[PDB]
């Protein structure tokens, strides 16, 4: 989409993720594990809703028969009527192929936005103890064990902590 | 150690359309396309009138057909295929402009106008309106003369509406079968029927040749009245109409049910949808999704889908 | 917003900025100071006063009565009029609801744009002499008097100048 | 350490608006889009009005004594009103709706006489229904007329070329009198017989005797083109012939005028005056409008998503 | 543009770029070098094509004749037709201006965000081997030859080759 | 040291667009949306076109002189020219423009006898109105009188049913004679009607003499249904009905056939080609058209913004 996300510099979607819209997978020592970001994933969920929310359950204005199914009308006004009609189908027709398809466009680049969105604010978090690979991933350059990824999840990262041990690796 | 940022994807996905691509997967979509419909008349909440054999214009002059229909009260009139408005040969002037009054409506009340007659006969009747032995339209009345080509007397006959809502008036002219049918029920000579009111005039001649009653009709409003002059020809009203609230008109082969609730109605039935538009019938009466050409517009719900390989 | 910048990193917006719509804060050993950006304000301000020029003071086309308020129309006529009427009306309404939901997005997203161009321009100007906070502020790493302060403002710092000093500060 | 923050504004108290996504989302300015500011009357700044008031728009043509001061006229800005009628004496006009249409726009009309003389009847036919200091008729018309009762009304030809670079619109009458002794009174006995003629222009009209009405009737008569009218009685003929002067707006009102505010759009209940893209005050409307919406108000945002301290 | 790129921090277009939308120009010791990009380029015509698909060679709407341009139908349908197709009119116009006028903005922010992604990627290759001038340029901090540069190009530039060289000339101050 | 770049093309001169932001903004590339391009020819390559010329569309069913090579025809293009003229004895067709409608999508038209013989009054009514060698009347109709002057008409039923597998146009004239006199002398004296039925339609007339006229009436026929006409004079009687092929366009237009040139979108003017999804030309068009708009130009952006070289 717009922002180069989804379908852009990450390859691919993961189907393990059942949990949420977005995540994060750790490697450690400990080994790999997946986690659902609730905030970013929500987010994208509400916006969505808000489209639902606007063209499901409209109330429509009411109209009345203008011709006759049983006894055919005068032929001048039924013509008129056969036009009218016909010409109103076809602006609503534009109308709804338009809404969708510009809805989409939207949709999908709002999705792409969200993800952008998390992974940037990673980023800040992570500070100079980690270098991004270029596929979505972040080399962190110290030890962080499954309490650590999870304050990188839970966004209680302290970079303090770490950046000392980082910093030697990341130039040596 | 790494940590990795991505997103999730099923398997299969839901093609959908967009300003720059054609068949883009997407992880979920909803139909935006109403094409479900019910194939019967949703009348549950409603008050229904089913006309049946009766021609909705037939109500208000009252051929055989409509005896059980001079007085309806309903919010959804359903007119059938069947119908016939009249027994007698003719037909309604603005035919459709009565019918798109009428079926709104609400239903119809009749109220005695109160004419009395003397010196002429009031109980003209015909085979082709056949209810126990000849008769006529329950509404109306078909004044003659005495007898076989006596003169029928200029007459003048007047109704102040005295409701606080608009009155429907409607009466008759016969044209005869022949020039001396004419003569042999009326007077000699030329006939004529003058109709006025505080907004309305038009005169009325017979035309012999074919057999026909033809009806038209005014709203008269209230405390105005409602001046009939004639001289023969002329099917006089009984009874007049007034409107009881608010109602909707379908047209429909479909069946009636009362177990499900529709606000929607058209000839095949109700349509019963939250979304925007419908596939179903670009003829739809109520309060209805918009009719598009369209068989299925689908909405994307979720992210572009990125599958695993 | 799908950029953001605006309710997104920067927690809130400044009440007290009533100089534009977009500027710098800075703190040093001279205190608080405050100053608005004209180069993002003015392109933010310019795009809203586009959409406007778009919507308002337009041109109309003439409409001729085809009904009559005085004498009542036959009805056929006037209820094609009446049905075509309240099409029309269905027609603008949907039109208009739409035009002004999909500008207000937009009109959004353009604002949070620019707050975005304009952290942006302000990160690749600090090069390696300042790191991000993550609520859109810059930790600069040296002295940065109000002089300093205002060269980064207005596009004139030199992260030469300061990047020995910045990148020791930084170890 | 020393620091810069970037931020944006915001107030304390922002305009709730809606977007694709979201319902009632604050930003820190908006601006309607949806006029709902009326005013009660017909703005004629600028306008050459013509408030046509007690007389019917269609009476200037044939001139009853409520149209006496707009048989010829000059504006750019056509005001009917409720109170306004076209006859003094009962009738109506044929197809009186779509010359109704072609007045409001034809910048008023201008009057010529087609230079028609009699002999050998009576002109001056009079009605206590038309009053104009006694007993007066249409001011633009004849009531031709035997010399005396029962007598012969001789057989005429009438024919009018128009010299004009525009069409001329002819206008003539049939009289319907209330009884057939009241025809042969006026006229002679016997069948009476009027026919109107142009190159594009072919029908002929016989009285309707019961009646008692002035009946109008018109044609478009092209430029060197001749009208030809051929009668024995019966005949309502025309003194003169109308010009449309150029172009107007028709307005349909009981808002009073006023001079003194400018505007394009007119209405029922006065006048719009706004550069809004839509309105919600009156769905019809007559000249340059804002497209009728049925909303209320619909907030175009003009500022960021507010977020205050 | 919404993507601060195109009309933003890269200062003007190169009229010399005729081999493509999107571009790179490397500046090294064996001189100066404009070659086009591909995958970037080819996105932006795709997803342009993509929109004159829907607009241009559609299937049109059927049209019939209900006024009469000989001989002058009556005065009162004739007025109902002309409403009706005037407001027809107008509501075309308007889409018409409204989906043009907003594909346009779409665009032109579309073709910002191109080569923004371009840049953003080639940032990512990079890694701490070079630093952004802020004017769309990567000065880099090691020696890269025509292959290297070339490397950067076609995406198969390795970072690890060059990091050492690299920090060197970085952090030019006493690591302790 | 060395430095990499990245950047986007441009050109000298661009193209000014419109946004939701902006008016003459310099795009690299832009394309119209809006067809101005007129062709002032009536294009009728690939397609069966049917200039009607002379004779009016409506002169097809009745057959005036100038209807006589058009009696019968076979199109899927029907010009009609601003010269055309159904009738030749005063008259006119009631519904004339609905007729009109349907007639310019019926693909053409086939003619069938009615079969309507006559016994006991006289078939060959003409006038020199209606000259093709001599006084000759329309051609697909009779006018039937009294077998002498003054004789009275006889009261008459004629009946007809649709053998067919469509609907069949039926077609009839009412006379209004010069004067009373005139109406006597062709029919004999009293009051004349005229009615028509069939199991959809039922229509009386009387003849309102005054001024020379034949005016007709029109109505569609259900297969396997039957129009019934009774009269006692003044009855313009059909012999033949017509029946439709299949489909077709009718434009009105003063424009040269040219059956070099393809075209589906037609008006007054010419033929509209173009693949553009609006137009500028004509707000009345028939065929497969682009929607109209008052608009002259929509130019659409296909490039970047542009940014030329300092
Ligand atoms: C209660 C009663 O019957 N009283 C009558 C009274 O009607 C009558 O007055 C005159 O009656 C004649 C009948 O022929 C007309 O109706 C007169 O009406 C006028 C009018 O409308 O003003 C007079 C006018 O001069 C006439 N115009 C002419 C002759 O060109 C018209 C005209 O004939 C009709 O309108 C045509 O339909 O009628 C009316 O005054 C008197 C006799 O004077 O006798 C009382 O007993
Ligand atoms: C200046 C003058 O007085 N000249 C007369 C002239 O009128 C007359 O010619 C005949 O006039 C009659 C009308 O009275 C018809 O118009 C005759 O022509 C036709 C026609 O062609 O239309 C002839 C035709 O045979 C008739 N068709 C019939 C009988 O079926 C019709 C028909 O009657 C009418 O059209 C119906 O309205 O009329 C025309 O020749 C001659 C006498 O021949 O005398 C001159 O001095
Ligand atoms: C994908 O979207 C569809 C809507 O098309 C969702 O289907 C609905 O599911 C709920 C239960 O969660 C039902 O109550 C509704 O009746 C369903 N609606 C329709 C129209 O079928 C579905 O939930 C979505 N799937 C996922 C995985 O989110
Ligand atoms: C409806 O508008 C059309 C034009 O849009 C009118 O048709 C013709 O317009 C031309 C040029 O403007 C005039 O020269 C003619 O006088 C009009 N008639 C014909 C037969 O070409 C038309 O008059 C309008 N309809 C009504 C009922 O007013
Ligand atoms: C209009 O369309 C309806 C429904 O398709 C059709 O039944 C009718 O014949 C048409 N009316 C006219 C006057 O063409
Ligand atoms: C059309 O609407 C108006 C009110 O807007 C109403 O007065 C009129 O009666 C309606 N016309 C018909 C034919 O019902
Ligand atoms: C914002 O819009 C409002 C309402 O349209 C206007 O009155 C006001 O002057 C504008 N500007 C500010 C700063 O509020
Ligand atoms: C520019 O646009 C035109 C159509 O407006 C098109 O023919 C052409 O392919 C485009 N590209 C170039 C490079 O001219």
């Amino acid at each position: 989409g717009l922002f180069g996300a989804i379908a852009g510099f990450i390859e691919n979607g993961w189907e393990g993720l059942i949990n949420g819209w977005y995540g994060f997978r750790h490697q450690n020592a400990q080994g790999e594990g997946t986690a659902a970001d609730y905030k970013s994933t929500q987010s994208a969920i509400d916006q969505i809703t808000g489209k639902l929310n606007r063209l499901i359950g409209k109330t429509n204005q009411q109209f009345e028969l203008i011709d006759n199914e049983f006894n055919e009308i005068e032929q001048q006004i039924g013509n008129v009527i056969n036009w009218t009609r016909d010409a109103m189908t076809e602006i609503w027709s534009y109308n709804a192929e338009l809404l969708v398809a510009m809805e989409n466009q939207h949709t999908i680049d709002l999705a792409d936005s969200e993800m952008s969105k998390l992974y940037e604010r990673v980023k800040k978090q992570l500070r100079e103890n980690a270098e991004e690979d270029g596929t979505g991933c972040f080399e962190i350059f110290h030890k962080c064990d499954d309490q650590c990824m999870e304050s990188i999840r839970n966004n209680t990262y302290d970079h303090t902590q770490y950046r000392t041990e980082s910093l030697q690796n990341r130039i040596q | 150690d790494k940590i990795c940022l991505g997103h999730h994807a099923v398997a299969n996905g839901t093609k959908v359309n967009t300003l720059t691509e054609r068949g883009i997967e997407v992880v979920n979509a909803t139909e935006t396309v109403e094409t479900t419909n019910i194939k019967k008349i949703c009348t549950q909440g409603k008050r229904p009138t089913d006309l049946g054999q009766c021609g909705l214009l037939g109500t208000l002059i009252g051929p055989p057909q409509c005896d059980q229909f001079l007085e309806f009260s309903s919010d959804l009139i359903i007119e059938r295929r069947e119908g016939t408005d009249i027994c007698y040969p003719g037909r309604f002037t603005n035919e459709e402009s009565l019918r798109q009054i009428l079926r709104r409506s609400g239903g119809i009340g009749k109220e005695s106008m109160g004419f009395t007659y003397s010196g002429i006969r009031t109980n003209g009747a015909t085979s082709a309106c056949t209810r126990s032995g000849s008769s006529f339209y329950a509404e109306m009345k078909w004044l003659l003369s005495n007898s076989d080509n006596a003169a029928f007397p200029q007459m003048t006959k007047a109704y102040r509406n005295p409701r606080n809502k608009p009155a429907l008036i409607i009466w008759g002219v016969h044209h005869s079968e022949s020039v001396s049918e004419q003569t042999k029920l009326y007077g000699s000579g030329n006939k004529l029927i003058t109709v006025r009111s505080s907004k309305y005039q038009q005169s009325f001649t017979p035309n012999p040749g074919a057999r026909r009653i033809d009806f038209h009709w005014l709203l008269l409003d209230p405390n105005d009245t409602v001046t009939f002059t004639f001289n023969g020809a002329f099917i006089a009203p009984d009874r007049t109409s007034f409107f009881r609230g608010e109602s909707l008109g379908v047209q429909s082969d479909a069946p009636l049910d009362s177990s499900c609730r529709g606000d929607c109605f058209h000839s095949g039935g109700t349509i019963v949808s939250s979304l925007p538009f419908q596939n179903i019938n670009s003829r739809t009466v109520g309060k209805c999704p918009r009719y598009v050409k369209q068989k299925s517009l689908l909405l994307a719900t979720g992210m572009r889908n990125v599958p695993e390989k």
